[PDB]
């Protein structure tokens, strides 16, 4: 080829690049980016870490993995730890509140008024009283000791006085 | 819900488990290692022969 | 010579953080109490399922391992050395001399006299035990470096083997070799086999000791 | 419900059940909870 | 101070059996994985 500056485009030079993927049989190889977020803490999120994948909550820990290790896992075997992959800093994962609602009924044919207890969990993830039972709200904790009535659990019992 | 769970109008008293409680993720998230080999394709593509 | 592993050839077999437990695993295990060549100072050997591979010195004679199917031209293989400087792994097509080492002037490498079509580059007493294995197209290798306080013979002791690398290769391998650094101026092989063991983890998540349960019956 | 139309000779599979193709994910689709017949004869005679 | 297995026994038991519950959350019974999220991402609905 002869270039010159003063030639008609179709006979100016171009350059040319020709990609060409292939997949012989081995196990892997280049692929696209990875994106990525922030590090959100305390609250019930969807992780995912390298392929690891959860919902739950994740603090901050006092474990001390091994230089190689990625995650942990106790008996049973749920995850239970994680190491991310930018900060090279290991997290406790904890599965996010859940429980039974029950409702202290004092009998229809006695009133409309009732009564919930939100199993196991702590009163500020739902006047309103804190048992060892859950989390129990619309009645009143008095200070007088009576016989059992309805059951709560932990030693606690409910009942309609007096018209609450 | 105790009515519903105890298919009848009238309810005696007790205490009665009539439906289950989750929380749900706010949000998701992703992680991964940094970057040291996005290759440079600034050779093939930037060369000046 | 032939000699007896005691315990050796632990490996981590994962990722996984584990706290004071006793946990239960199937792989390729060097069976405890084994029938371990002895080699002193070095010829073909096989692979056929993974390797254990302890040696022992102050010098550094032995100078890294050569692997693959015919160890030549027409097929492809692998190359780890280590000259003064640092580990060299390597990947061509390759000439092996059939008695391949390297000098010590201090120079060397009479090993090869190929390099063709490299897919794969990378460049930079005691008792160096290494495991060796090769699945799905991965070349795995684990590794671990105690000091001995004998010079070179085959200690008793229990040390886990933490892994080093890994090779998205492809390559088949079905024999494999060492290289020595000559004089101009001790080692064993075991073999892998499919067994199932009861390792114990420490608190800080390090296997302490194990069980090889196909020994006796009390085990 | 009678549904009248003419196709490829190609994706006559792709009038089906539950599936993926470039007919079935863009132009008609049928539930996987699919309950009736499917005819189709050629048609370059007319 | 220096007995009470009959105790001991129903703890073990139950402990036992909440464990082997929880270990059947990791088995195929034939399928291709333990994971849902492992179904629903390589396979399509059908
Ligand atoms: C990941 O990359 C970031 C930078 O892209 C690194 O962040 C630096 O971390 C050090 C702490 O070791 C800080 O002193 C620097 O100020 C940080 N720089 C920036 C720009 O953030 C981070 O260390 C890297 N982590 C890993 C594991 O590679
Ligand atoms: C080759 O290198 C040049 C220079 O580094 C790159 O040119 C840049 O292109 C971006 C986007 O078009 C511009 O915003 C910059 O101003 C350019 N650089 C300069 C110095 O002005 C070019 O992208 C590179 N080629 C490839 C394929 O990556
Ligand atoms: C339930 O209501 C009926 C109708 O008012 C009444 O006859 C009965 O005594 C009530 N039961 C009680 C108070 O236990
Ligand atoms: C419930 O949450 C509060 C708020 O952090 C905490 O102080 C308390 O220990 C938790 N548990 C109980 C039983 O109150
Ligand atoms: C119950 O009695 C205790 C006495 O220790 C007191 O501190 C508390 O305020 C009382 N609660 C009510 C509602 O009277
Ligand atoms: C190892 O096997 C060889 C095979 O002949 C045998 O001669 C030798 O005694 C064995 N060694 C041990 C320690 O069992
Ligand atoms: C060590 O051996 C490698 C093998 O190719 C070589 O690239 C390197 O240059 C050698 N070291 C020195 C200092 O030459
Ligand atoms: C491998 O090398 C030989 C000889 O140098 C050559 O004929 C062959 O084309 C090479 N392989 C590939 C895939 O190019
Ligand atoms: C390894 O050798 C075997 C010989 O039986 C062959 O079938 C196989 O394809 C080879 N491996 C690869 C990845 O080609
Ligand atoms: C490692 O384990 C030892 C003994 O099990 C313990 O004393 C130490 O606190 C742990 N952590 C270290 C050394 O960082």
């Amino acid at each position: 080829y002869g270039f010159q500056p003063t030639n008609g485009v179709g006979y100016q030079p171009y350059r040319v690049v020709v990609l060409s993927f292939e997949l012989l049989h081995a196990p892997a190889t280049v692929c696209g980016p990875k994106k990525s977020t922030n590090l959100v803490k305390n609250k019930c999120v969807n992780f995912n870490f390298n392929g690891l994948t959860g919902t739950g909550v994740l603090t901050e820990s006092n474990k001390k993995f091994l230089p190689f290790q990625q995650f942990g896992r106790d008996i049973a075997d749920t995850t239970d730890a994680v190491r991310d992959p930018q900060t090279l800093e290991i997290l406790d994962i904890t599965p996010c509140s859940f429980g039974g609602v029950s409702v202290i009924t004092p009998g229809t044919n006695t009133s409309n008024q009732v009564a919930v207890l939100y199993q196991d969990v702590n009163c500020t993830e739902v006047n309103v009283f804190q048992t060892r039972a859950g989390c129990l709200i619309g009645a009143e904790h008095v200070n007088n000791s009576y016989e059992c009535d309805i059951p709560i659990g932990a030693g606690i019992c409910a009942s309609y006085q007096t018209q609450s | 819900e105790t009515k519903c769970t105890l298919k009848s109008f009238t309810v005696e008293k007790g205490i009665y488990q009539t439906s289950n409680f989750r929380v749900q993720p706010t949000e998701s998230i992703v992680r991964f290692p940094n970057i040291t080999n996005l290759c440079p394709f600034g050779e093939v593509f930037n060369a000046t022969r | 010579a032939y000699t007896n592993s005691f315990t050796r050839g632990v490996y981590y077999p994962d990722k996984v953080f584990r706290s004071s437990v006793l946990h239960s695993t199937q792989d390729l295990f060097l069976p405890f109490f084994s029938n371990v060549t002895w080699f002193h100072a070095n010829p073909v050997l096989p692979f056929n399922d993974g390797v254990y591979f302890a040696s022992t010195e102050k010098s550094n004679i032995i100078r890294g391992w050569i692997f693959g199917t015919t160890l030549d031209s027409k097929t492809q293989s692998l190359l780890i050395v280590n000259n003064a400087t640092n580990v060299v792994i390597k990947v061509c097509e390759f000439q092996f001399c059939n008695d391949p080492f390297l000098g010590v002037m201090e120079s060397e490498f009479r090993v090869y006299s190929s390099a063709n079509n490299c897919t794969f580059e990378y460049v930079s007493k005691n008792l160096r035990e290494f495991v060796f294995k090769n699945i799905d197209g991965y070349f795995k290798i684990y590794s671990k470096h105690t000091p001995i306080n004998l010079v070179r013979d085959l200690p008793q002791g229990f040390s886990a083997l933490e892994p080093l690398v890994d090779l998205p290769i492809g390559i088949n391998i079905t024999r494999f070799q060492t290289l020595l650094a000559l004089h101009r101026s001790a080692y064993y092989v075991g073999y892998l086999q499919p067994r199932t063991f009861l390792l114990k983890y420490n608190e800080n998540g390090t296997i302490t000791d194990a069980v090889d349960c196909a020994l006796d019956p009390l085990s | 419900y009678a549904d009248s139309f003419v196709i490829r000779g190609d994706e006559v599979r792709q009038i089906a059940p539950g599936q993926t193709g470039k007919i079935a994910d863009y132009n008609y689709k049928l539930p996987d909870d699919f309950t009736g017949c499917v005819i189709a004869w050629n048609s370059n005679n007319l | 101070s220096s007995a009470l297995g009959k105790l001991q026994d129903v703890v073990n038991q139950n402990a036992q059996a909440l464990n082997t519950l929880v270990k059947q959350l990791s088995s195929n019974f034939g399928a291709i994985s333990s994971v849902l999220n492992d179904i629903l991402s390589r396979l399509d609905p059908p």
